[PDB]
């Protein structure tokens, strides 16, 4: 729906999005990361700090 | 504008939240969020 | 090989060492997805 | 030591001054 969340906060938004193109790398740093494709659900979440 | 007066009593408007208080820099770390409030709704 | 294994590499001195316990709890951010699309109860949620 | 040597070649691409943790489908020790 165009909402961009950074570190959990909705800092900005755009028009609804059908497709997102991207090309991201850490390069020589040798760092790893993940991309997750998710859906909304109700859950009980315990938060600390 | 973003004029912030520290270590003194000020009339603030922070990301839409207004009130009177003393704002100080802390050495704490919180990774998530932009602002934090109390159970009463206060900043 | 079915999954991801982590090793620490120190190039200051290259020294390769195992990362299996306390350090594995700071960088391991990957998991097997359970049926239904559920995140395992032992996931760290670091990022 | 065969696994160690693998990591020694794999890590050649790293910067001259770094401490990193590498994660991949590396050869393992049990199976
Ligand atoms: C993304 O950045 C975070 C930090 O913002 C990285 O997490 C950090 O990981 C290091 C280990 O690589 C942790 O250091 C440890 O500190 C304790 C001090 O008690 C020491 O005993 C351990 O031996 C080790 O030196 C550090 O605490 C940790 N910081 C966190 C969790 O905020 C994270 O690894 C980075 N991302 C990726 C993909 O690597
Ligand atoms: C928010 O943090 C930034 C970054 O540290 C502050 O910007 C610096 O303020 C000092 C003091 O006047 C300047 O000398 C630096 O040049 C500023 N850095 C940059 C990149 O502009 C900013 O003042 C803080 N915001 C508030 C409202 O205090
Ligand atoms: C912040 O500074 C105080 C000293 O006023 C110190 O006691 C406290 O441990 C520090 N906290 C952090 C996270 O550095």
């Amino acid at each position: 729906w165009g909402h961009f969340y950074i570190n959990g906060y909705n800092f900005f938004s755009t028009f609804p999005i059908d497709c997102i193109s991207f090309n991201l790398t850490t390069g020589a740093s040798g760092a790893f990361w993940t991309i997750a494709y998710t859906s909304y659900t109700e859950a009980l979440v315990q938060v600390e700090n | 504008l973003s004029v912030l007066h520290l270590d003194s009593c000020t009339d603030y408007n922070i990301y839409g939240r207004t009130g009177v208080g003393v704002i100080r820099q802390t050495n704490s770390t919180l990774l998530s969020g932009l602002y934090y409030t109390s159970l009463s709704g206060d900043l | 090989v079915y999954d991801v294994t982590y090793y620490r590499v120190n190039n200051k001195n290259t020294i390769v060492s195992n990362c299996t316990d306390q350090c594995a709890s700071y960088v391991d951010n990957v998991f097997t997805t359970q049926p239904g699309g559920l995140i395992p109860s032992d996931f760290s949620f670091n990022n | 030591n065969l696994i160690e040597n693998f990591l020694l070649n794999y890590s050649i691409r790293l910067p001259p001054n770094s401490d990193v943790v590498l994660g991949d489908y590396f050869p393992t020790v049990q199976p």
